[PDB]
């Protein structure tokens, strides 16, 4: 019986815009779209 | 951008941080200097 999975903490800014200031600025124009993603992954880790 | 506690409270936007651990940001070492090295040629192009 499986009990857990590998816990992941994928990060928006680095994953989508590798250390690029203009890319991060234009990502900020998408609002709190991906803070949801970080929250969901944290929830997955805690649940595991 | 003051103390770890300051960054934590700022992350959850609340003056009261309950006991726990909170993932707030990421850390990267900014570069010191920068080696740019191209090929070993010098001859000028004939755009003239």
């Amino acid at each position: 019986l499986p009990v857990s999975m590998t816990k992941t903490s994928v990060d928006c800014t680095m994953y989508i815009c590798g250390d690029s200031t203009e890319c991060s600025n234009l990502l900020l124009q998408y609002g709190s779209f991906c803070t949801q993603l970080k929250r969901a992954l944290t929830g997955i880790a805690v649940e595991q | 951008a003051l103390d770890p506690l300051s960054e934590t409270k700022c992350t959850l936007k609340s003056f009261t941080v309950e006991k726990g651990i909170y993932q707030t940001s990421n850390f990267r070492v900014q570069p010191t200097e920068s080696i740019v090295r191209f090929p070993n040629v010098t001859n000028l192009c004939p755009f003239h």
